[PDB]
RNA sequence: UGGGAGAGGGUGGUGGAAUUCCCGGAGUAGCGGUGAAAUGCGCAGAUACCGGGAGGAACGCCGAUGGCGAAGGCAGCCACCUGGUCCACCCGUGACGCUGAGGCGCGAAAGCGUGGGGAGCAAACCGGAUUAGAUACCCGGGUAGUCCACGCCCUAAACG
RNA sequence: CCGAGGGUAGGGCCCGUGACUGGGGCGAAGUCGUAACAAGGUAGCUGUACCGGAAGGUGCGGCUGGAU
RNA sequence: GCGGGGUGGAGCAGCCUGGUAGCUCGUCGGGCUCAUAACCCGAAGGUCGUCGGUUCAAAUCCGGCCCCCGCAACCA
RNA sequence: UGGUUCGUGGAGCCAUGGGGGAAUCUGGGCGGACCACCGCCUAAGGCUAAGUACUCCGGGUGACCGAUAGCGCACCAGUAC
RNA sequence: GAGCUAGCCCUGGCCAGGGUGAAGCUGGGGUGAGACCCAGUGGAGGCCCGAACCGGUGGGGGAUGCAAACCCCUCGGAUGA
RNA sequence: GAAUGCCGGCAUGAGUAACGAUAAAGAGGGUGAGAAUCCCUCUCGCCGUAAGCCCAAGGGUUCCUACGCAAUGGUCGUCAGCGUAGGGUUAGGCGGGACCUAAGGUGAAGCCGAAAGGCGUAGCCGAAGGGCAGCCGGUUAAUAUUCCGGCCCUUCCCGCAGGUGCGAUGGGGGGACGCUCUAGGCUAGGGGGACCGGAGCCAUGGACGAGCCCGGCCAGAAGCGCAGGGUGGGAGGUAGGCAAAUCCGCCUCCCAACAAGCUCUGCGUGGUGGGGAAGCCCGGGUGACAACCCCCCGAAGCCAGGGAGCCAAGAAAAGCCUCUAAGCACAACCUGCGGGAACCCGUACCGCAAACCGACACAGGUGGGCGGGUGCAAGAGCACUCAGGCGCGCGGGAGAACCCUCGCCAAGGAACUCUGCAAGUUGGCCCCGUAACUUCGGGAGAAGGGGUGCUCCCUGGGGUGAUGAGCCCCGGGGAGCCGCAGUGAACAGGCUCUGGCGACUGUUUACCAAAAACACAGCUCUCUGCGAACUCGUAAGAGGAGGUAUAGGGAGCGACGCUUGCCCGGUGCCGGAAGGUCAAGGGGAGGGGUGCAAGCCCCGAACCGAAGCCCCGGUGAACGGCGGCCGUAACUAUAACGGUCCUAAGGUAGCGAAAUUCCUUGUCGGGUAAGUUCCGACCUGCACGAAAAGCGUAACGACCGGAGCGCUGUCUCGGCGAGGGACCCGGUGAAAUUGAACUGGCCGUGAAGAUGCGGCCUACCCGUGGCAGGACGAAAAGACCCCGUGGAGCUUUACUGCAGCC
RNA sequence: CGAUGUCGGCUCGUCGCAUCCUGGGGCUGAAGAAGGUCCCAAGGGUUGGGCUGUUCGCCCAUUAAAGCGGCACGCGAGCUG
């Protein structure tokens, strides 16, 4: 669930937190976390890069474990389920018989308490890892690698899942959590279940605070500014856009596709996302 | 009201300190300009 | 106590026909639609045919004038959870009954909120016909919605 | 002390009245179409939704108070 | 101050590119109908805002006048 | 593309970022597209005084200045400020 | 040149006192179970009043000023962007 | 001789403004050539969440003392932050370094860039963060956690003894973390005391008092006590913690578990060492053998790494502990004890200011800590006042106009004015009471009203004690008393009704705009499959993001409610292995130059040939657009209806003389005695209209209209009073401006607005306080306007290029 | 154009007379009263409000009357803004 608030205040009027139902330990290992490092949008000119980012809630980095064929056939222990300030998801704490602890982005009904493990021949249930050809076609699936040892790069987002569509030759067929078609190597590994914390994308702000404990600064419209900023910038009174709406460095932002045509990875796409 | 000098030791000599222009080409050249003129002091006082 | 019939309800699963779309192959000059046509689609290779995929919705035959339910209503198949109901035995309790202002629950379709889903269908809308006109009936398209979950709405030729 | 009542302030109900506005009812022979009644020339009616000069039309469901 | 316009009864062609006034509706006459409308068959009706000039010839080209609608009128 | 007087010009020469890519004197470059003839020269390694430039420094000399001039400074000036 | 100023980064610090009384929890009522209602407890909030502190709304004064933006009265925010 | 020329000198204004907060002075006595100004005393006033004290920046000798007064000091000066000289800053424990990391910086390796250079993992550097051992008092003119006195403690080195598998930049634990609220116990701090100590005091009517005034502590090792932080013990297995490991991690077992124990801090006590007032005798002596106790209040500070709750999920690295590896086990480490060793820099003084930033001894600006008492509900608010510090470095008079700040006003009560501008009114707390509407929170402090002091009697519950007295905290009821008035002074909302805009708290034009603008949660479009898109960069490399479509970028719109219509012809974007065009290149029908020739060389048609464009489609919460004339109803008027021209399509719902309405003060209603505004209507909307959103909307607003109530000096309409100025005297003494001046009025004239010319009129010479009509007064080489083949910012389907991209 | 501050308001006047009232008149379609119209007359007077920034104007309530103009659309080193 979302959790509501009454209009006590004008903002807590519209305002919805998270149920942290799922949540089992409040406090994270203290190992398996760094220093996050701040940037404020800048890059290492000290320029800022991406626009409107910075002043929010200090974080903790906590290392997440995105490869999990490290421990091939060792099963592990769901022993908690934590906050996680770095992403939308939430992540799972696993004691493995091994001793080690590690963190996965915890699946959906993914329960404390169970046993999960990773390799060719795990059994087809939620939080384990496979490669993708031992999968069953059909199954949905979360944090899937790109590329073999590369790390899973996909569906890791709250809520997030793919499903596995067919096998061609050495790859198999995903539909990403886009909607895109695509052929992802049979050897990249994957985890059985959709990412947990559906509700996630429930959650209204409520108020501009809100956005700023994100680390999210105000975001200033084009057609706010003067013509030395912005496009859009200019026009005595309010103006209409006047030209193809467009960025501040003046490529048009409506409809124009960008991606590489040219690029390599365009054979393995087989259809262009959704909606 | 706040004025725009607020004098600060550590400032002024990492800002335009011998070392500072030193790292530099143009803080070379400024010292060596500065030498070539004559001046008794090539770089601001600053009480470290 | 023993037994029966049933689309009664809820949850999860799952099966084939068909429609559409997409890919591949073969193939050519029309297909589509109608009262007749036009729009539309089609040599940028459509229609018709075979193979491959994806997906959604609805369950043909059984099927009946049939069965279930208090009504609204309920139909591929599997399992789990559950209500009502009939019969038989003549075992138990002994009027514990009937109705029911209010209350409370249920309530087709459409509609509404937040998400998902969207093949076919289709308000609105567009176009082509018809026509004096045609904001219609017919035709080519097409958005809500139809579908799912949760929450509302609480109307009806809710009729026997 | 209580106290008719006067005063101050804010409420409740009722009645009259108000530029304008909303449909309604009636009004011998006004304008437009022809929705319903015979399959009324698209069976009707209907709850709801959307639309249109207007009757009305269309969608989804329902009913026969419809078929011959 | 600037543009466009005026033509059978109504609304619009023709003017640019001189000679040839046309389309739809309306109006009249006849049909069908019990009758009207629709529909069908025929027909009329303009001499082109007005005056002048060019031309062999002016709706058409040029000029003046009446008109009819639009647009402008800023710096203070 | 740059250099030369040469700004695409009939544009050779010299230099070279890219592609293609020889020969060793019967080899090769040049003589202003090109070709023939007549000639000039010998690329793709390097070094080389002197004659030339300059004046922080020393000296010599002015139809140079003479303290608002002459150097920003005749003086404790790249100072005080 | 970011010792002013604008943003961000890292590490610290500050915010008197009062007011309001969210969720939750407990108890009670309610029901088949519920939703729900009550009371207490609780102490939420770009919540309220108001100093520090951050502002600079209206007015007056100042105007070769106390000041190249100041003074008085007033007023905004004051657990938060 | 002029360049608003340049440098300098000196005038004018002028003995003029001013002499820098209106916290305030007076007298006596000193000093001295000279004193309102320096010193001493007394009186007065001001600050006291500072205007007192401490610390950090910054400053740099300004500190102390002596001797001085030319200049500095807005006057004066004998004084000084001034001149000259002398003296003054003392540390193993405070701060910083010989420790640690943070952002960042730098940078082995490495990467990149014409050069200069840019990057970059480890490492290093880098602090107000971490870590780390000194507290009290005495002393100097001037330093003190630094010198001295007492009581403590740290590191290093060596030696001794006991113990031990010792050993690290390696492993591991730990360090180690937010915000809000907050328990228990303490302290700091405070109040009271009939107790204790103390010079004295009896005044002026009373008081020899259980009277007045003063003080009643501070530091302290081990130990003990109180309160609290931290921590389970044992074994077996082990495959992870890049080697190892007995450590940590994981599994299993037993024992026990808001206990205890062990450990670590705070606090109290504590051997000991200190300190100690008023008053009157000259910083000192005394008081004093000072006493040094009880009760109460009590932190935001301490135990502190406490606890709870919450979502936005809250540094690192060393010190430290543990583990093992090389090694080594004569070593080595641990523990205790002893001796020896312990360096560098800062240390003065100012430090909300006269020593810092502001050119000034400048009403400005400047981080941290302490900041007492009484009362007012509280408090860091407010008034007074302690400690302490000041009266602001020109005065003395006078008692005009006028100005500033201030107080009061009869009758009226907004009639003032663009505006109730400004100033009134209201004003805290307790109680009673409180409407539309609403998003059920609110609107609410709505409004509106009552109470408020003091004295006596009775009484209820709590904290601390003990369950009691005393102290302290909330109270409740009676009966009374005084005043014009009881939150008696100070501080402390005026209210309401109704529209426009923006939902809201926020943000902005530093220094003329705070707004309706910006932001905002929310909405929708669009891009992006990850070496993402996008951004910065030549690049490398970064950001994005150690994120992954519930994510990130871009754009519009701007909570929320109900909505968001039709136009895809044009532009944009998206799609389209056809076709048309299309550059280099491929091709070489065919020519041409030259050569005796092979040959060399030049040009060259058809065809093949990318994107782009053309072309076919799609596309609006993409750029944008959403008609005209004419006729018709059994009265008129109007036109549901019809005809016709054009369009890509002809503005839907809603709303409308509007933040939009030209005509316009439209019309009608409302409010008013009167309403160019306002509110409500109407609709031929010059020129609204649906995310440059449309129409609404509770709450909110230092926004902008309109109204009423309250109340006022805004006004009728002005009067009086106060103080600071203006004025006089003494002191110091500017400025812009200035062709020179011996500088009148009218009517004329004149380059068209004359002190200066004409004619006339008027006029003794020279000032002071005032006024502002003129000197086309000052200031600023007009910012409007034009001009210039002047400049710059900005735009685009202007031109031409460049990046970027294809 | 090396600046002659620009509407209106306020304040302060002063002037002209084409006289708004008061005073003196002629003519009247002047019976009286009250008017109309002209002439002489500038001595004095010429109100307070609603609305607009408004000048002007309309409206309210009065009045003997509610005059029109000039003075840089009088007057910002007088003020307002
Ligand atoms: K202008
Ligand atoms: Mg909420
Ligand atoms: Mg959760
Ligand atoms: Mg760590
Ligand atoms: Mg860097
Ligand atoms: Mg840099
Ligand atoms: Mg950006
Ligand atoms: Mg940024
Ligand atoms: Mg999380
Ligand atoms: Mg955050
Ligand atoms: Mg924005
Ligand atoms: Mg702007
Ligand atoms: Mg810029
Ligand atoms: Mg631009
Ligand atoms: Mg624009
Ligand atoms: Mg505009
Ligand atoms: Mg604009
Ligand atoms: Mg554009
Ligand atoms: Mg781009
Ligand atoms: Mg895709
Ligand atoms: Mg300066
Ligand atoms: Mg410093
Ligand atoms: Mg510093
Ligand atoms: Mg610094
Ligand atoms: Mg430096
Ligand atoms: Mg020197
Ligand atoms: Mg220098
Ligand atoms: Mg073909
Ligand atoms: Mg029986
Ligand atoms: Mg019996
Ligand atoms: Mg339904
Ligand atoms: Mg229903
Ligand atoms: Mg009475
Ligand atoms: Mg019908
Ligand atoms: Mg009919
Ligand atoms: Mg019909
Ligand atoms: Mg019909
Ligand atoms: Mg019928
Ligand atoms: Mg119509
Ligand atoms: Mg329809
Ligand atoms: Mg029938
Ligand atoms: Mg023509
Ligand atoms: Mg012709
Ligand atoms: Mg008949
Ligand atoms: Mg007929
Ligand atoms: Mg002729
Ligand atoms: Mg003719
Ligand atoms: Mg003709
Ligand atoms: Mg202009
Ligand atoms: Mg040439
Ligand atoms: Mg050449
Ligand atoms: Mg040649
Ligand atoms: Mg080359
Ligand atoms: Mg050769
Ligand atoms: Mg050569
Ligand atoms: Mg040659
Ligand atoms: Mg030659
Ligand atoms: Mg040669
Ligand atoms: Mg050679
Ligand atoms: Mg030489
Ligand atoms: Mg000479
Ligand atoms: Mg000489
Ligand atoms: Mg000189
Ligand atoms: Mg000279
Ligand atoms: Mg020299
Ligand atoms: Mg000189
Ligand atoms: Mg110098
Ligand atoms: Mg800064
Ligand atoms: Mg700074
Ligand atoms: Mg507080
Ligand atoms: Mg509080
Ligand atoms: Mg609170
Ligand atoms: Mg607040
Ligand atoms: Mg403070
Ligand atoms: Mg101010
Ligand atoms: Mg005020
Ligand atoms: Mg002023
Ligand atoms: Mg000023
Ligand atoms: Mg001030
Ligand atoms: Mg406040
Ligand atoms: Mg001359
Ligand atoms: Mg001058
Ligand atoms: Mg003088
Ligand atoms: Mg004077
Ligand atoms: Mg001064
Ligand atoms: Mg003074
Ligand atoms: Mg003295
Ligand atoms: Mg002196
Ligand atoms: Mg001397
Ligand atoms: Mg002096
Ligand atoms: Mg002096
Ligand atoms: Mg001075
Ligand atoms: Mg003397
Ligand atoms: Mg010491
Ligand atoms: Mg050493
Ligand atoms: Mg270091
Ligand atoms: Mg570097
Ligand atoms: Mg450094
Ligand atoms: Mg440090
Ligand atoms: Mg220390
Ligand atoms: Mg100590
Ligand atoms: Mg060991
Ligand atoms: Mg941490
Ligand atoms: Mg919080
Ligand atoms: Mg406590
Ligand atoms: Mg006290
Ligand atoms: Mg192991
Ligand atoms: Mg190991
Ligand atoms: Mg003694
Ligand atoms: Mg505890
Ligand atoms: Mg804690
Ligand atoms: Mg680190
Ligand atoms: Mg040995
Ligand atoms: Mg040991
Ligand atoms: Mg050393
Ligand atoms: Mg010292
Ligand atoms: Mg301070
Ligand atoms: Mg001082
Ligand atoms: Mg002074
Ligand atoms: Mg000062
Ligand atoms: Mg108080
Ligand atoms: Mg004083
Ligand atoms: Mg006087
Ligand atoms: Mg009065
Ligand atoms: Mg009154
Ligand atoms: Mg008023
Ligand atoms: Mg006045
Ligand atoms: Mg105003
Ligand atoms: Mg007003
Ligand atoms: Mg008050
Ligand atoms: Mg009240
Ligand atoms: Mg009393
Ligand atoms: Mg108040
Ligand atoms: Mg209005
Ligand atoms: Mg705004
Ligand atoms: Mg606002
Ligand atoms: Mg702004
Ligand atoms: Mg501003
Ligand atoms: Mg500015
Ligand atoms: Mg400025
Ligand atoms: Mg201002
Ligand atoms: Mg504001
Ligand atoms: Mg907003
Ligand atoms: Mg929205
Ligand atoms: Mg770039
Ligand atoms: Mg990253
Ligand atoms: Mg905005
Ligand atoms: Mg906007
Ligand atoms: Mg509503
Ligand atoms: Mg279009
Ligand atoms: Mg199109
Ligand atoms: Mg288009
Ligand atoms: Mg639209
Ligand atoms: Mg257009
Ligand atoms: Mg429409
Ligand atoms: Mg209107
Ligand atoms: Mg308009
Ligand atoms: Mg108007
Ligand atoms: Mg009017
Ligand atoms: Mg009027
Ligand atoms: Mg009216
Ligand atoms: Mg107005
Ligand atoms: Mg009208
Ligand atoms: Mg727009
Ligand atoms: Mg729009
Ligand atoms: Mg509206
Ligand atoms: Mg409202
Ligand atoms: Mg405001
Ligand atoms: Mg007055
Ligand atoms: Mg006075
Ligand atoms: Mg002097
Ligand atoms: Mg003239
Ligand atoms: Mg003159
Ligand atoms: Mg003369
Ligand atoms: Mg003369
Ligand atoms: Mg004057
Ligand atoms: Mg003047
Ligand atoms: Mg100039
Ligand atoms: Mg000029
Ligand atoms: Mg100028
Ligand atoms: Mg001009
Ligand atoms: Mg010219
Ligand atoms: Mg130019
Ligand atoms: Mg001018
Ligand atoms: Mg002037
Ligand atoms: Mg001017
Ligand atoms: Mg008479
Ligand atoms: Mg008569
Ligand atoms: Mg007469
Ligand atoms: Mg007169
Ligand atoms: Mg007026
Ligand atoms: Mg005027
Ligand atoms: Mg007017
Ligand atoms: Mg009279
Ligand atoms: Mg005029
Ligand atoms: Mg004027
Ligand atoms: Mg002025
Ligand atoms: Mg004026
Ligand atoms: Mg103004």
């Amino acid at each position: 669930a979302v959790k509501k608030f009454k209009p006590y205040t004008p903002s807590r009027r519209f305002m919805t937190v998270a149920d942290f139902s799922e949540i089992t330990k409040t406090e994270p290992e203290k190992s398996l976390v760094k220093p996050l490092k701040k940037t404020g949008g800048r890059n290492n000119q000290g320029r800022i890069t991406v626009r409107f980012r910075g002043g929010g809630h200090k974080r903790l980095y906590r290392i997440i474990d995105f490869k999990r064929w490290d421990k091939v056939g060792i099963p592990a222990k769901v022993a908690a389920i934590e906050y996680d300030p770095n992403r939308s998801a939430r992540i799972a704490l696993l004691h493995y018989v091994d001793g080690e602890k590690r963190y996965i982005i915890a699946p959906d009904g993914l329960q404390v308490g169970q046993q999960v493990v990773a390799g060719p021949d795990a059994p087809i249930q939620v939080g384990n890892a496979l490669p993708l050809r031992f999968i069953p076609v059909g199954t949905v699936v979360h944090a899937v690698e790109l590329e073999p040892k590369k790390g899973a790069k996909l569906a890791r987002a709250a809520g997030t899942s793919a499903q596995i569509q067919g096998r061609e030759g050495d790859y198999v067929i995903l539909r990403l959590p886009s909607g895109e078609l695509r052929k992802v190597h049979g050897e990249c590994y994957a985890t059985v279940g959709a990412v947990g914390n559906a509700d996630h994308k429930n959650i209204v702000l409520g108020k501009a605070g809100r956005s700023r404990w994100l680390g999210r600064r105000p975001h200033v419209r084009g057609a706010a500014m003067n013509p030395v900023d912005h496009p859009h910038g200019g026009g005595e009174g309010r103006a209409p856009r006047g030209r193809p709406p467009a960025s501040p460095w003046g490529w048009q932002t409506k409809g124009l596709k960008t991606r590489k045509r040219r690029k390599p990875s365009s054979r393995f796409i087989i259809a262009r996302r959704k909606k | 009201m706040k004025r725009t000098w607020q004098p600060n030791r550590r400032k002024r000599a990492k800002t335009h300190g011998f070392r500072a222009r030193m790292r530099t080409p143009g803080g070379r050249k400024v010292l060596k300009r500065r030498r070539q003129k004559g001046r008794w002091r090539l770089t601001p006082a600053v009480r470290k």
